């Protein structure tokens, strides 16, 4: 139980919290939206030419 | 660092120390009950300080101290809400528990397992504090089920007695029916608001839909023993008297009402659920007050009185007055616990007799118990300027002056008359007249523990209403102008109930005997609700779970289709294939047939 | 011993497929399944149709 | 006198020895999967003035 | 991960070279040491799995299962040595060998990287279980139980094998990482439907699914105590683990292939909970309890959401511990009175108080009292089902009411009331039995203290 | 204190009124808080000072781990296993970071609701709006992927949404 | 509870049982003592009015009518003595009752306390062991060939005999054991 209780953070919870803190600080400072509905840049996506 | 948070946490923390000491050389001695009682008294004295801070500056807090686990976007943390409700309820519950523990030191003196009894009482108190101070729905559910399990264990204290085990399982069944609604509310809140804590739930629900509130109402009806799920509370009188005075009268059974008081911002914006709550409370209070007026066991009368007062609390919640309902909870705790303790004193004096028909004239034989019971009855009936007045009188006036269902109003008035009626029944049959107990008189109330506990609760029942009313901020708008007759409605109906009950009780002295009416039979047998509802559904469920689920399906048809059919088919084919006489003539003819078939069917087609 | 044996092991050897046995088995072993299937399929079809039209009020619905 | 003690309790080294041998075999297995050591786009790094490999 | 596999293979000759009166001590000590070593697998990542080699890997789903297996072996050894005292030395060593081989097969099954290796080990677990049941069971029904245990499994697993090899001819690999990364949707054709059924039915019969569960009461009642422990705690979870692995290639067919199984799971959960209310044999009640909990797990796996997967993992771990503890508790009374009838021995709280406390705690965890991990898994699954459809709260709700009832019923029948007058051979509880109960129950609450270790990869 | 960034977790300037006694009676709260100070806050402060003195004699550091950016799943060939692996790991890390962003916003919302008291419905409008925006973006990105989610399924979802939006825009243009 | 039942109840027994039940329920209705005494005297007069009926058929018809009237007019909540089968303390102390054979399993350290008590227990066990076979022989002699017809047991008749099947009656735990 002691060994499990002190297992090092390989799940990266604290790292993720710190990264999110930096992201929120930067985006709130520059007035950008906190999150984008697209997680991939559309300039790297080629849609089909014709939809008709 | 603003001692509010530290003191609020320490009050709850120090209650667990005797639980940790229950495996030391104090649980094996005769000093354990006093140790637990002293711990509870110290906890009450400490908790008095955050209450003073709130009464001075209105200080409130939430403390999220331990992060338990976090889902993807949902964070679950050990958080305590220290608002007005928590800081007001904790001292009241601690005071009542202190008095009841000192009483139990005398009532359960002959019990060989008194240490386990006190350990059990403390565990219930801890679970109730967890329920009351919770800030998220998971912690509240922990407290909910903890008090449920503690009540199950304390109802079946005498576990060799069949009726106690039956009553404990009945309480569990009804509470599980309520827990269904609790879980429905939890699931709805997590899937729609992405939270289980109160702050986000309040932020994200400006107009709450029906489903979560209906789930909360079902859970409250289960926990507070409302009309649909009422019968378990009177049957919980199978436990020892201190359990009835603490768990099933004043502290645990208000929990459901407390739940609706916690979510009052959401209930404030839904008219249909409010109407449902009002009607449920009205029918509950009427039905229970009507059952109480013919009962002969004193514990049953007090239990039905508690159920009727819970119905009145539900009515108060239904008319959008949650703070009045909380005030009524606090007021009712005092005199209800005192009434149960006086009943226990009578029972212990008369060799564990609980029937009022065998209690004669105890007015002079038991003076202090008589005084305490009279004061408690007067407080319960809303007599002016006592503890019960400052909540019940305002509740009746608010019900009168609101846009409300008219039938609910009528049932509330009839119930508040029946309250005085059954109080009159208790006093008249238990204290007035000539003795009816066995001739070997062992009446003795001269014991400092009993006297001190009852005296503390009596001082509370006299002064707590005034003290608490004059020290809280006003959270409601007062009904300043009313017609005089509607201002006197509660007093008038109480007086009429008193007079009618006194007349009908005085008629019992006559030398006339008549067989009872059907209305009396309906009242005495609890509307026949336990007679039908505890026999028909249980019989059908158990009979179906044997005849159909176990026998017809699991033992017959499921066996018949897959394994038995396979075994039968394989056995028949084995018999067909292997049973040959061993005559070369027959299977050489078979060889000829095979050769011709193989030459025609497969060989002709190439 | 006789009671427990009769309740457990003596049941199948004394079973005969009869109109009563067959009808009760079919009813109580098939009817509930199709009842619940119809209920759940109807509810989920309604929810899916509502979602396609874009009117279900799925705001703040993050966890599933 | 340690003869009888050894012949009675020599079965108590089998499992620790198996644990050590399993650790050694796991290291040997790791030795056969170094085709991308210090070659991933995420972790590619210049070597220190002394160290030879990034991991073993 | 040979640092766990090799010490068990060393347990084998250590047992077969031990002195005749030291087999239990040595086996227990080194089993506990192996469990302590396996405790290190709980250090998992947030992105991918621990890929030890080309053959073995550890995920956040399989590590708690491995820990449970390695922890269950010493408990089985402790529970078995009482009723095997009269046995010869060679047969005792053979019994311990069966237990060790079962542990080895389970350990390799939970960490195999390829699906055919997983299939081979998951079938190899059959032989030691069948031998244990049919050789060391007490009554004549054990033989029939063994047959029911075998063919019910194989009739499910033989189609799966075919499907597996077919898949390897289509995609070129059965490695789970390759299968996950190169996933392609399943179209709606009859061939795809039958491939789905072949991939699902073996795990369904392992859970077991309601309607395919008849083997379980027989096998779990007729088995010796260690057999029942390992059947309820670990071997039922093979189906859930395999289903959660295999569902990565079955989308979007599952979207509508799950309906009959969902209906069966919910209604049969109600049905088996109801069956528990009228049961004369105490072991059969615990078996039907296992069936109800596994129906919940099946629903969670079939609806395919992160919350349902977390709930399924937590429920499997919690149920394993709780059901093993309940079987041991029933076995104590059986060894005292030599009968499994529940109403034979009553009022046992008066005679055995500490055992009554153990009974109370086990029945409290069975009904999922908060904040036990039983309740955490059940609540996560119920919330996911509510998101799937708001009407499920009815059936789930009914289940929550029935479970507690029968659970408390069991307690009230065995511990409360008055003792049977003519039963005069109820001796005080041994230290071994109390230690067994404690070693079951303490890890449950310790896991409650840190629930993210049993919540899986989601 | 300085443990957390005050721009990520902002608070109002904390205006509190000065005591205005109107009665000759003493204040039990002030007397009790003086006793609490002298009897509790000082020994705890001394213990913390000793512990911090011990800590200062042994000062060592840990670092936040830095991850560079690798090509996304859009720049990966169909069967290129290594690029897909790196892109999938990057996508999972981004998913965790987005979850923590939502968690921060929810913490702000809850704190504002508790802080504002009886005026929360009006005084928490900005936090509610921020949570609404973040929740909408997160729901667009990650909802309905199901168990067995991946970067490829997220990309397929984004492509489907983009196609629907492009069709709607072109149909509104023809109006 | 102590007496062995007969095969059936006689007419007089049924009349007396109805009389007791009627008086108890009337007391339940008539709470006060003087009123109960008045109506109990009236009930006794009504009972002994038909005491001298030589026609048995008419007597049983009267008993039938009386039982129907009782069932119509019974108190739905009659007074029950607290330890009676319907009372509030019926089986309250059954959990405190421990059979004597448990004392055989006490650890010798526990038996080191109470030496005299356990010496007396050994004496009682010796007496039971010496008496058992004589009890069995007496039961074998006194039993009719077609088995016993009632549950009544005989007393001891010889010089130093003990009444057969006495151990579990004599060594009852207690009414208030703990
Ligand atoms: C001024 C403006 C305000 C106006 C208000 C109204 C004006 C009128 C003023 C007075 C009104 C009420 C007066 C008292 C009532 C009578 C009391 C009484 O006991 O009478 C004796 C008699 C029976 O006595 P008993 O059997 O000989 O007693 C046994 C022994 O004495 C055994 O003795 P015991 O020691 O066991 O004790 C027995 C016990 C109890 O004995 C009993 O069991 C009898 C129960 C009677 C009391 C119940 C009252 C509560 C009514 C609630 C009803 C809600 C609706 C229910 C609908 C049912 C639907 C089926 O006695 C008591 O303890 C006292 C009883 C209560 C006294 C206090 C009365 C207060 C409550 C009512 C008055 C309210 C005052 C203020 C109003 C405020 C409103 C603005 O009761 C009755 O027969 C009448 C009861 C009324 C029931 C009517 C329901 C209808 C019945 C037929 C149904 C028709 C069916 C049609 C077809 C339908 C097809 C579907
Ligand atoms: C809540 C209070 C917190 C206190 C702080 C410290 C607590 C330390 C406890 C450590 C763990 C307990 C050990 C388990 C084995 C039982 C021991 C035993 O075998 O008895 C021999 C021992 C020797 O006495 P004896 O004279 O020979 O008499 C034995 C006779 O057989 C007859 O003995 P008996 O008649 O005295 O009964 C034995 C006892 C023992 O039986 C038990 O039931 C104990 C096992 C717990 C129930 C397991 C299923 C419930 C699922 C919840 C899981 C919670 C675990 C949390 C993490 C734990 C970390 C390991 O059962 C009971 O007394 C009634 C049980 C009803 C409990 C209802 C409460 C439900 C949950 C409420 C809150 C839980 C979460 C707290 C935080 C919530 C948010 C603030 O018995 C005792 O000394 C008394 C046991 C003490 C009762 C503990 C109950 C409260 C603790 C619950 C969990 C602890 C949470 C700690 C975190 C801080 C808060
Ligand atoms: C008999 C008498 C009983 C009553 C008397 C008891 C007296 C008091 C003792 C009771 C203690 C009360 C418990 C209160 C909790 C305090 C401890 C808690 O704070 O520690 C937890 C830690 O608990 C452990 O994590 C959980 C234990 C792990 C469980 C593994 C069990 C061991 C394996 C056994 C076999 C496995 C079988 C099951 C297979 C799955 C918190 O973890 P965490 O919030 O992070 O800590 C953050 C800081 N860290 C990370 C730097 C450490
Ligand atoms: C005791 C418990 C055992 C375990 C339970 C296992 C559950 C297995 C149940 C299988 C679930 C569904 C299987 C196939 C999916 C649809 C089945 C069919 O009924 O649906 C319609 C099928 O239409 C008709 O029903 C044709 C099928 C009728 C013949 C099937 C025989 C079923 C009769 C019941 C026999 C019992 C089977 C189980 C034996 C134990 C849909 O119309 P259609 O869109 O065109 O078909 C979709 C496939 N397409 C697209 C390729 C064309
Ligand atoms: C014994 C007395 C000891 C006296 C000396 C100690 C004095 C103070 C020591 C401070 C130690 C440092 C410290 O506590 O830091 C907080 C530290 C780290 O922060 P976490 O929130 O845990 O991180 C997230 C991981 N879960 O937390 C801790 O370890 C302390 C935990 C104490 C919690 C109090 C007990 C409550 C737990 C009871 C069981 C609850 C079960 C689940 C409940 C669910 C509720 C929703
Ligand atoms: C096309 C061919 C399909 C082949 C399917 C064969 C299924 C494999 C199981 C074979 C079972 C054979 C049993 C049999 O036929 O004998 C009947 C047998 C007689 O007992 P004996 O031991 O032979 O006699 C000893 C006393 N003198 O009766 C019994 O009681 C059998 C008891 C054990 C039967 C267990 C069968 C369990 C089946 C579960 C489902 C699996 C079915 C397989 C097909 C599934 C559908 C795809
Ligand atoms: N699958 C989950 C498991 C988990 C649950 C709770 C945690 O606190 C952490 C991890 C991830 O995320």
């Amino acid at each position: 139980s002691t060994f499990v209780a002190y297992l090092p953070d390989y799940r990266m919870q604290e790292w993720a919290r710190r990264e999110a803190e930096r992201l929120v600080k930067y985006r709130e400072a520059n007035g950008l939206p906190l999150m984008e509905s697209n997680c991939f840049d559309p300039n790297k996506i080629q849609l089909p030419e014709d939809e008709d | 660092m603003n001692p509010f948070a530290s003191l609020t946490l320490t009050t709850l923390t120090i209650l667990t120390i005797p639980i940790m000491m229950s495996n030391s050389n104090i649980y094996k001695t005769n000093l354990y009950p006093n140790y637990v009682k002293t711990t509870v008294s110290y906890a009450f004295t400490l908790s008095l300080v955050p209450l003073l801070m709130f009464m001075h500056t209105g200080q409130e807090m939430i403390i999220s101290n331990w992060h338990w686990m976090t889902l993807q976007t949902v964070e679950l943390s050990l958080s305590f809400k220290m608002d007005y409700f928590s800081v007001m309820f904790i001292p009241v519950a601690l005071f009542v528990t202190w008095s009841i523990m000192e009483f139990s030191m005398w009532y359960m003196h002959s019990d060989p397992f008194i240490n386990r009894f006190f350990k059990y009482l403390l565990l219930f108190l801890i679970t109730m504090m967890i329920l009351v101070t919770a800030n998220n729905l998971f912690q509240l559910f922990i407290g909910w089920e903890g008090v449920g399990i503690m009540s199950f264990l304390l109802i079946g204290w005498w576990h060799g007695r069949t009726d106690a085990n039956t009553a404990a399982l009945q309480a569990i069944l009804y509470n599980r029916i309520g827990d269904i609604g609790f879980v429905l509310s939890m699931a709805w809140f997590l899937t729609h608001s992405n939270a289980w804590d109160l702050q986000q739930i309040f932020m994200l629900n400006n107009e709450c839909p029906n489903m979560p509130l209906i789930g909360l109402l079902l859970a409250a009806a289960g926990k507070s023993a409302q009309f649909g799920l009422h019968p378990w509370l009177p049957s919980a009188m199978e436990g020892p008297t201190p359990v009835s005075a603490l768990l099933h009268s004043s502290t645990m059974v208000v929990a459901g009402v407390f739940l609706l008081i916690r979510f009052y911002p959401l209930m404030e914006t839904n008219k249909l659920v409010q109407t449902m709550t009002l009607c449920l409370g009205a029918i509950t209070t009427l039905f229970t007050a009507l059952c109480a007026i013919t009962q002969n066991d004193i514990k049953k009368i007090v239990a039905f009185s508690t159920s009727s007062q819970l119905g009145l609390m539900m009515v108060t919640i239904g008319i959008n007055q949650p703070h009045l309902a909380f005030l009524h909870i606090c007021m009712h705790a005092f005199f209800k616990a005192m009434l149960f303790m006086c009943s226990g004193s009578i029972i212990h004096s008369l060799n564990d007799e609980q029937d009022i028909r065998k209690m004669g004239g105890l007015y002079k034989a038991m003076p202090f118990t008589t005084t305490a019971l009279i004061i408690g009855s007067l407080a319960l009936t809303g007599m002016p300027y006592l503890t019960g007045f400052y909540s019940k009188d305002l509740i009746i006036e608010a019900v009168n002056m609101s846009y409300t269902n008219a039938w609910a109003l009528l049932m509330t008035l009839i119930a508040t008359s029946l309250t005085a009626a059954y109080s009159t029944r208790i006093i008249f049959f238990a204290f007035l007249g000539k003795p009816r107990f066995p001739p070997l008189v062992l009446i003795n109330e001269n014991n400092p523990l009993l006297i001190n506990s009852i005296k503390r609760l009596l001082i509370g029942s006299i002064f707590a209403g005034f003290i608490i009313s004059n020290n809280i901020p006003p959270m409601t708008v007062p009904n300043t102008t009313m017609p005089l007759y509607m201002k006197m409605t509660a007093l008038i109906v109480t007086i009429m109930g008193f007079m009618l009950a006194l007349e009908l009780n005085n008629t019992t002295y006559y030398l006339k005997f008549k067989y009872p009416s059907q209305t009396y039979k309906f009242s005495n047998m609890l509307g026949y609700y336990p007679s039908i509802m505890h026999r028909l559904p249980t019989y059908h469920n158990l009979s179906m779970s044997q005849k159909s689920a176990s026998s017809l399906l699991d033992l017959i048809w499921l066996e018949t289709i897959l394994p038995k059919t396979t075994s039968f088919i394989q056995m028949k084919m084995s018999i067909m294939v292997s049973n040959q006489k061993g005559l070369i003539k027959l299977y050489f003819l078979s060889f000829l047939i095979t050769i011709m078939i193989s030459m025609t069917l497969f060989n002709y087609h190439e | 011993i006789r009671w427990t044996y009769a309740r457990s092991a003596n049941i199948y050897p004394n079973f005969r497929p009869t109109p009563k046995t067959s009808l009760l088995g079919a009813l109580f072993g098939i009817g509930p399944l199709f009842f619940w299937y119809y209920v759940f399929k109807t509810d989920r079809d309604k929810k899916e149709k509502l979602i396609q039209e874009g009117k279900l009020d799925q705001t703040f619905n993050i966890s599933y | 006198n340690v003869l009888q003690i050894v012949r009675d309790h020599w079965v108590h080294i089998l499992v620790p020895v198996g644990f050590v041998f399993g650790c050694y075999l796991d290291r040997r297995s790791d030795e056969k999967l170094t085709a991308f050591r210090n070659k991933s786009l995420l972790f590619k790094r210049e070597l220190r003035p002394n160290e030879e490999v990034t991991w073993k | 991960m040979l640092k766990i596999i090799i010490p068990t293979t060393m347990l084998l000759p250590m047992t077969w070279m031990s002195k005749h009166n030291m087999i239990w001590i040595n086996a227990t000590v080194h089993s506990l040491l192996i469990s302590l070593i396996s405790l290190s697998l709980l250090n998992q990542l947030g992105e991918n799995s621990l890929n030890f080699s080309l053959t073995f890997f550890s995920d956040s789903l399989s590590a708690p299962l491995l820990v449970l297996t390695t922890w269950l072996l010493p408990l089985m050894l402790m529970a078995s040595q009482s009723h095997l005292s009269k046995e010869t030395t060679t047969r005792k060593k053979l019994y311990i060998t069966m237990l060790i081989l079962l542990q080895l097969f389970l350990i390799m099954t939970f960490t195999a990287t390829e699906l055919i290796l997983f299939y081979i080990l998951f079938e190899a677990t059959l032989v030691p279980t069948l031998i244990i049941i049919t050789r060391w069971g007490n009554q004549t029904e054990r033989l029939n139980a063994g047959l029911y245990f075998l063919f019910y499994t194989l009739a499910g697993s033989l189609p799966l094998l075919v499907a597996l090899v077919y898949i390897q001819n289509t995609t070129g690999s059965l490695n789970f990482l390759i299968i996950h990364y190169w996933s392609h949707p399943l179209s709606n054709s009859w061939s795809n439907i039958f491939m789905w059924l072949a991939c699902i039915m073996a795990f369904m019969v392992k859970m077991p699914l309601y309607g395919l569960h008849l083997w379980l009461p027989k096998a779990h009642v007729e088995a010796p105590i260690a057999g029942s422990m390992v059947l309820a705690a670990v071997l039922l979870k093979l189906g859930g683990y395999g289903m959660m692995r295999i569902t990565t290639i079955l989308n979007p067919l599952t979207n509508y292939m799950a309906y009959p199984f969902l209906m069966l799971s919910m209604w049969g959960m109600i049905m088996t909970s109801s069956i528990c209310l009228r049961q004369t044999d105490l072991k059969s009640l615990i078996a039907y309890s296992s069936v109800s909990h596994m129906a919940l797990v099946i629903v969670a796996i079939m609806i395919q959401t992160p919350w349902s997967f977390m709930g399924a993992t937590a429920l499997m771990i919690a149920h394993g511990l709780t059901s093993s503890m309940l079987f041991c508790l029933a076995n104590t009374n059986y060894e005292r009175v030599h009968s499994r009838t529940m109403i034979l021995a009553r009022g046992l709280q008066t005679l055995l108080p500490l055992m009554a406390t153990w009974w109370l705690v086990a029945s409290l965890t069975n009904l999922a009292l908060p904040p036990s991990i039983n309740l955490i898994g059940e609540l996560f699954i119920i919330t996911a089902s509510f998101s799937w459809s708001n009407i499920t709260i009815i059936l789930m709700g009914m289940n929550m009411m029935i479970t507690a009832l029968y659970s408390l019923y069991m307690l009230i029948t065995t511990q409360r009331g008055k003792y049977t007058h003519h039963i005069n051979n109820i001796k005080p509880s041994f230290t071994r039995e109390n230690a067994l109960m404690a070693l079951h129950i303490l890890p449950l609450l310790l896991l409650t203290l840190n629930p993210k270790m049993i919540l899986g990869p989601l | 204190p300085d443990s957390w960034d005050k721009d990520v977790y902002p608070e109002p300037p904390r205006r509190t009124p000065a005591p205005a006694p109107q009665t000759s009676l003493p204040n039990p709260v002030t007397y009790l808080t003086k006793i609490f100070d002298l009897l509790v806050d000082r020994p705890v402060t001394l213990a913390r000072e000793f512990i911090e003195q011990q800590h200062a004699k042994n000062r060592y550091y840990y670092y936040h781990r830095e991850f560079r950016r690798v090509p996304d799943i859009t720049e990966c060939e169909e069967k290129d296993i290594l690029c897909m692996f790196e892109a999938e790991m990057q996508w999972r890390r981004d998913y965790k970071v987005d979850q923590e962003i939502v968690n921060i916003i929810q913490e702000r919302l809850k704190a504002c609701q508790q802080r504002e008291g009886e005026s929360y419905r009006q005084n928490c409008a900005k936090e509610l709006e921020q949570f609404t925006q973040v929740s909408k973006a997160f729901q667009d990105r990650y909802s309905d992927l199901g168990a067995h989610y991946s970067a490829r399924k997220c990309l397929a979802k984004q492509k489907q949404r983009m196609l629907a939006e492009r069709k709607a825009a072109k149909e509104a243009a023809a109006a | 509870a102590f007496s062995a039942p007969a095969a059936y109840l006689t007419h007089q027994q049924k009349v007396l049982r109805l009389y007791k039940r009627a008086l108890r329920h009337l007391e339940s209705w008539c709470v006060h003592r003087d009123k109960y005494r008045y109506f109990a005297c009236l009930m006794r007069a009504r009972f002994d009015e038909h005491k001298n009926e030589k026609d048995m058929v008419k007597a049983t018809q009267l008993l039938r009518q009386a039982e129907e009237e009782f069932w119509y007019g019974q108190h739905p909540q009659p007074y029950i003595f607290p330890e009676s089968p319907g009372g509030t303390s019926y089986e309250r102390y059954e959990c405190y009752k421990v059979p004597e054979w448990c004392l055989d399993d006490w650890h010798p350290s526990e038996k080191a306390m109470y030496p005299d008590y356990f010496a007396k227990r050994e004496q009682w066990k010796r007496l039971r062991r010496e008496s058992w076979e004589r009890e069995v022989k007496q039961l074998q002699e006194e039993t009719p060939p077609g088995g016993p017809r009632t549950e009544a047991l005989p007393p001891a008749r010889k010089e130093g005999d003990l009444p057969p099947l006495w151990w579990h009656i004599v060594t009852r735990p207690r009414e208030r054991p703990m």
